[PDB]
RNA sequence: AAUAGUGGUGCUAGCAUUUGCUGGUUAUCCACUUCUUAGAGGGACUAUCGGUUUCAAGCCGAUGGAAGUUUGAGGCAAUAACAGGUCUGUGAUGCCCUUAGACGUUCUGGGCCGCACGCGCGCUACACUGACGGAGCCAGCGAGUCUAACCUUGGCCGAGAGGUCUUGGUAAUCUUGUGAAACUCCGUCGUGCUGGGGAUAGAGCAUUGUAAUUAUUGCUCUUCAACGAGGAAUUCCUAGUAAGCGCAA
């Protein structure tokens, strides 16, 4: 019966809109109070490294990339409602977290 | 450390992975780095 | 006579105000660390010291010599044994005070031009 | 501003310890013509002199040429800090002084010749540089 | 017919204000104002012999006007120059702190700017009824 | 050091078309601040009909 | 959409005041998505008219349009003699001493670091479209602390350099609006190798580690020395492009 907050920061964007849909699905079949999935600015990683094992040759480089997407939802529910549904929305590559911060 | 492929120099100290860069191009796939641009 | 002081201030002044009459690096390199095994020359400098007539030879021990400050406890002593290959012949002259013990040994022979008649390099080339 | 017309009385040659000054310039630029004193040093002493900061040689009071070396020869007497000096904590006497034009060469050779020949208090491998490659 | 601080000149408004402060003389002016310049990057103590100490102290009040708070690190990273290094390329200036530490404390004695609970020194109703009122005294300089 | 800053300027001002620092440095004794203070005195004298002025330069003509 | 923002209602300070223009902050509360961020879609095809051509592929104008140079920029794509492709590649070479090893370490000074010329790809110039001094004051993509010292703001002392007391930040929240520089006004300066240009230097105070001499770097004051646009020659950089100006990893 406490306001909670869930985060999920994954790297397969197709496998994050199935999870964020079924989160808001079973909450709205029980019709709790909620606020929509707020989508944060994504983070990209990069490292320039030149493309030769030895050093003998012409010079330009590579650039590698890795994309991290992160979005989070706030929620309030009785604890018996939420403690079951957070255990049936598992999927590989996906991270789930629960925050009950009510300072 | 000197990891493998005749390298103790040019290590990638960033992002806490510590790989010799000769042996990064063949391992950058399965880490999950990919080139796009 | 650094500060206009008596230049015979040899045993009367300790190592502490020795640092006070000195520039800033050893004015930091004084509590820089309480050395024990690198304080092993001083336990062996007194093992052979001042038991001689005028003008002596100390008991040098193989060290890494180049790094310590000069002590007032020196007269003419020919410090330096083998500690590697580049030899460190360190005689004491008489009392020229406030310095490292490193600035005496062989580090580079000052050889002039062998065939340096191309002084640095060429000009823009043309044949 | 205005037209002030003085009767010349301007000295192409000055006499401040063998320094002959073309004094048709600003007086802080006049002192910089001597050695050992620059515009980072001469800046405050004319501000210590409490005069106009635009004058030429033809309008200077005659006591002030005595005054400017008097503040110079008594540097720490009239609030000059330690970081406003050239020669500081000497190896021979430990005191702190500044230098005029014709004596920067004093405390120069004798202080280098000990590092040149005598293998001095620090100069034993600082012993060939101004001797073999830069003599 | 009533103005804020925001609708006057920028350079000229300081000049008329500091000249009034030149008539005031109620400033702890330390002894070393002749020697110490503004930063390390500048080459010379300024061509102003006197009023520069009135100049910086006026404009620091002018900058806390629109702002919420000012510490000391901000006006260090403020003061309009480029560090020369000689033959090496340039770098940004950073300003000295002792000449700013006291002149921020030199306005608490006259009821202008004081410490916020958030952690910076800001104007309150002391200046907000007087510093604007003497900024309202600059409206006579508009004609 | 009394007449050269007294007759060619206090009498022979209105002879030209306009006035800038170019005409005043035609004497090799009138330096930069000396030429600068000339108009700085003459603006008080009212002969200058000003057109535009800023810190790098002015545009001044005579009466 | 309190990890973005405005719009009110307020507590609340100025207020010329008099209706008013600037503030006020946790939570004073409510209502909002235009700007912001990220998912889902849409939109441009050389469209439509006028020329031109074997009337063909197309190329030139035109008006519309966020966009009409493959719309701007990249990534990705195998024929070949460089016996440089070697990681516990093995050569899947039999002599390298290949077993008191001349392959390890700790434990040692000396590797790129010695006078009189460079083809080393611009760096700081040679100045009034300039220096110096006062002000005015604007950004983008990236980064970060637990078995542990990373970011660092106030209050601190001091001229910097720094030192001390605190916090804040596992990340749109904190550093950070990263108040960057050129440029911008107001001045001082006066064309001389002068205040342009600081190249070798001596005196000093600091920090980082086991240790800075042969200056590891940084702030003081001094000294100001080649250097007046460059002979013959010859260039990584394409319309928000060439050039300046950055000071983020």
């Amino acid at each position: 019966i406490i306001k909670i907050r869930i985060t999920l920061t994954s790297t397969k964007v197709k496998q994050l809109e199935n999870v964020s849909s079924n989160i808001v699905k079973n909450a709205e079949q029980h019709n709790l109070v909620k606020k929509g999935p707020v989508r944060l600015p994504t983070k990209v990683l990069k490292i320039s490294t030149r493309k030769t094992p030895n050093g003998e040759g012409s010079k330009t480089w590579e650039t590698y990339e890795m994309r991290i997407h992160k979005r989070y939802i706030d929620l309030e529910a009785p604890v018996q409602i939420v403690k079951r549904i957070t255990q049936i929305t598992i999927e590989p590559g996906v991270d789930v977290e629960v925050v009950v911060a009510s300072n | 450390q000197c990891r493998v492929c005749s390298s103790h120099t040019g290590l990638i100290r960033k992002y806490g992975l510590n790989i010799c860069r000769q042996c990064f191009r063949e391992k950058a796939n399965d880490i999950g780095f990919n080139k796009f641009r | 006579s650094y500060r206009g002081v008596d230049l015979e201030k040899l045993l009367e002044m300790s190592t502490e105000d020795f640092v006070k009459l000195a520039p800033a690096r050893v004015r930091r390199r004084f509590a820089r660390g309480m050395t024990s095994k690198p304080a092993g020359f001083m336990k062996k400098l007194r093992a052979a010291k001042l038991a001689a007539p005028e003008n002596e030879k100390p008991a040098p021990v193989r060290t890494h010599m180049r790094n310590m400050i000069i002590v007032p406890e020196m007269i003419g002593s020919v410090v330096g044994i083998y500690n590697g290959k580049a030899f460190n012949q360190v005689e004491i002259r008489p009392e020229m005070l406030g310095h490292y013990l490193g600035e005496f040994s062989i580090t580079y022979t000052p050889v002039r031009h062998g065939r340096a008649g191309a002084t640095t390099s060429r000009f823009i080339p043309l044949k | 501003s205005l037209v002030v017309q003085e009767q010349g009385s301007f000295q192409h040659i000055l006499r401040l310890l063998n320094t002959n000054v073309d004094g048709n310039i600003k007086i802080v630029y006049a002192l910089t013509t001597i050695k050992g004193v620059g515009r980072r040093y001469s800046n405050l002493v004319c501000k210590k002199a409490d005069v106009d900061l635009h004058k030429r040689a033809g309008e200077l009071t005659q006591e002030e040429l005595e005054r400017i070396v008097q503040i110079m020869q008594n540097p720490t007497h009239y609030k000059i800090p330690a970081w406003f000096l050239n020669r500081q904590n000497d190896i021979t006497d430990g005191k702190d002084y500044h230098t005029l034009a014709n004596n920067v060469e004093s405390k120069l050779r004798d202080d280098l010749e000990r590092l040149k020949k005598i293998r001095a208090h620090r100069g034993i491998r600082h012993f060939w540089g101004l001797r073999v490659r830069g003599q | 017919p009533g103005v804020s601080v925001r609708d006057v000149a920028a350079q000229d408004f300081i000049n008329a204000y500091a000249s009034f402060l030149q008539r005031q003389g109620k400033l702890e002016v330390p002894g070393y104002v002749d020697i110490v310049k503004t930063s390390s990057g500048n080459e010379m103590p300024p061509q102003d012999a006197e009023g520069w100490f009135y100049k910086r102290a006026a404009s620091v009040a002018r900058h806390i006007y629109m702002r919420k708070q000012v510490g000391v690190g901000k006006l260090n990273k403020l003061y309009g120059g480029a560090k020369s290094r000689g033959v090496r390329p340039y770098k940004h200036i950073d300003a000295s702190g002792s000449i700013n530490r006291k002149v921020l404390q030199a306005l608490e004695k006259i009821g202008i700017v004081e410490i916020s609970p958030k952690g910076g020194r800001r104007i309150s109703e002391n200046g907000q009824r007087d510093l604007d009122r003497i900024a309202a005294q600059t409206l006579e300089e508009d004609e | 050091l009394d007449q050269e800053k007294y007759d060619r300027i206090l009498k022979e001002v209105p002879t030209y078309r306009y006035v800038s620092v170019s005409v005043l440095v035609d004497r090799l004794k009138i330096g930069g601040s000396l030429a600068r203070i000339a108009l700085r005195h003459l603006e008080k004298e009212g002969i200058i009909k000003p057109i535009s002025k800023h810190s790098k330069q002015a545009i001044y003509t005579r009466a």
